[PDB]
């Protein structure tokens, strides 16, 4: 209604969170209101009060000497009190908005649930003239989550090496693609299973670029992943594939990669020539089968890649 | 009643705010010889910012009993 | 039939003679590349490139072939042989296999290397395809590669008969 009405917000978190309760006067009158008091109640097993900021209804250069709070865990409560302190009216409320913001920390132990604030006494508010004036009084409290909340949304997908492989080896042939969004310090690995997820991602609609990366591999470039949510780039039965090859890192499959394992031919897991990245598959062994996965793309450069 | 600075029989921040403009002399009376005398709230004589001072903390309840 | 084959062309000879043993394939489909690991005794033959009679070396690498000679696509010889311990190991492969697959024609069956062994003794020898560390999943010391850089299975592998005397 047009009448006045003392409001306890509401707001969620996890247990150890800081929360922040809004108090709110909604209907305040021309006249302006010069006073109030009142007892609200909660429960300390659940909130631990940090502290009460005055609002920004609260108009005195210094809030402090019109506004006061007394925190009482024991019995429970939080009394409350304003006096409009300049003595000539001139620190009386007179727009409606936030009296009071409660500031709690969820104590870590606190069950799931509902945990209520309420108005549990009430004294009086009274205009400028020192008429008290009729209030309605609501309720309100924390819901206390175990939904953890997050940094924003979640850019993730599949990548698969473009090669043959036993499967006993795809633990590693799989693992250990970079994905990064270019332009940030965001990125993320693959695991055992080719499954990347980069966390906490800022919306952007506008899309990010991606940059997958390995040693050994053509680096690939995703371009336009727009981000309005959780985001997925590929799917498991359609992988992003990596073409393996680029072994002196320039961008090209050519000669002076393949150049490098034939210096390495014929050499085995122990032989010192040996060296695991260039052993393609990963099989033991530096041979002519590694060669020619690497010419599965001879002559391809990063830009060779499809887009999409 | 200690403390009903307006004298209706409830002490109140409304009781607070009209002792601060009285201790002020912005408004020139309280409303009876009573309200006066609840005003009074260390029995000392005088009605003045000590008033307003204990008033304030009776009410944040910080003062279990008002006389003192 | 499928199968790669090495071939001796005389059954006998005489210490200081160059037996000509001959490598082919018949019928890979879509063949692109090869590495082979021959094994033979060093103190009864010894590896020799059939027309010059030189020794091979670790680096050399056997001549003769007739398939994978169309240079659009990028052929490269490796050898690692060890003639002193009677192992001769050698590779080839077109490298732009797209190029090669792109046109549909297939170098489906023919000679890959010719090696001479020239004799050191008069005792009965063998020399085998044979498995190796330096390839394992491979077929008997071969393996076999098409256009798309996959390796060929399912073909028979053909070893000489024993040299006698
Ligand atoms: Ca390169
Ligand atoms: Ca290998
Ligand atoms: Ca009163
Ligand atoms: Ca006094």
């Amino acid at each position: 209604p047009n009448k006045l009405t003392l409001k306890i917000g509401r707001a969620e978190g996890r247990p150890g969170d800081t929360v922040e309760i809004p108090v709110n006067l909604y209907g305040v009158p021309q006249k302006g209101i010069a006073s109030g008091d009142f007892v609200v109640s909660y429960d300390p097993n659940v909130l631990e009060i940090i502290e009460i900021e005055p609002g920004e209804l609260i108009v005195d250069p210094n809030p402090t000497k019109s506004f006061d709070t007394a925190v009482y865990p024991d019995r429970k409560m939080i009394v409350f009190l304003f006096a409009e302190d300049s003595g000539t009216g001139a620190y009386a409320i007179t727009e409606d908005g936030v009296f009071a913001t409660i500031v709690a920390k969820v104590k870590e132990g606190a069950p799931e649930g509902f945990s209520a604030i309420e108005i549990s006494e009430f004294g009086a508010f009274a205009d400028n003239d020192l008429v008290e004036v009729e209030t309605d009084l609501i309720n309100g409290g924390v819901l206390v989550t175990n939904k953890p909340v997050i940094e924003g949304y979640k850019v993730s997908g599949y990548i698969l090496p473009d090669f043959s492989f036993d499967a006993t080896v795809a633990p590693l042939v799989k693992a250990g693609f970079k994905v990064e969004i270019v332009g940030t310090e965001l990125y993320a690995v693959t695991d055992a299973n080719g499954y990347f997820e980069i966390t906490g991602v800022p919306a952007n609609a506008s899309g990010y670029t991606l940059k997958i990366s390995r040693a050994t591999y053509l680096d690939r470039v995703i371009a336009n992943v727009v981000v309005t949510g959780d985001t997925s780039v590929s799917t498991s039965q359609a992988p992003i594939m990596m073409w393996v090859g680029d072994i002196v890192k320039d961008n090209s499959i050519n000669l002076l990669d393949v150049a490098e394992v034939i210096r390495c031919f014929n050499a085995t897991k122990g032989s010192a020539n040996y060296v695991e990245e260039l052993d393609i598959n990963r099989n033991g062994a530096i041979n002519m089968q590694d060669i020619m996965i690497v010419h599965k793309h001879f002559g391809a450069t990063s830009s060779d890649y499809d887009a999409q | 009643h200690m403390g009903d600075v307006n004298d209706d029989g409830k002490v109140n921040s409304t009781d607070l705010t009209l002792l601060k403009r009285y201790v002020l002399k912005a408004v020139s009376t309280l409303p009876s010889s009573k309200a006066e005398k609840n005003a009074d709230v260390n029995r000392d004589g005088r009605v003045n910012s000590s008033d307003v001072t204990i008033l304030s903390r009776y009410l944040i309840r910080v003062i279990e009993k008002l006389p003192i | 039939a499928s199968s790669i084959e090495l071939k001796f062309d005389r059954n006998k000879g005489e210490v200081g003679d160059i037996l000509i043993g001959t490598v082919r394939i018949n019928n890979i489909k879509n063949f692109a590349g090869f590495q082979v690991n021959i094994v033979y005794d060093p103190k009864v033959l010894m590896a020799v490139d059939p027309e010059t009679g030189k020794e091979f070396t670790s680096s050399t690498f056997p001549p003769g072939r007739t398939v994978l000679k169309n240079n659009a696509y990028g052929p490269i010889q490796i050898a690692d042989n060890d003639p002193e311990k009677g192992i001769l190991n050698f590779a080839l492969a077109y490298s732009y296999i797209a190029g090669y697959k792109e046109t549909g024609v297939a170098e489906e069956s023919g000679i890959i290397a010719k090696i001479g062994f020239k004799i050191l003794q008069k005792k009965s020898t063998a020399v085998k395809f044979q498995d190796t560390l330096s390839m394992p999943g491979a077929i008997s010391g071969t393996q076999l590669f098409d256009w798309d850089g996959e390796v060929i299975t399912g073909y028979e592998v053909i070893q000489p008969d024993v040299l006698s005397l």
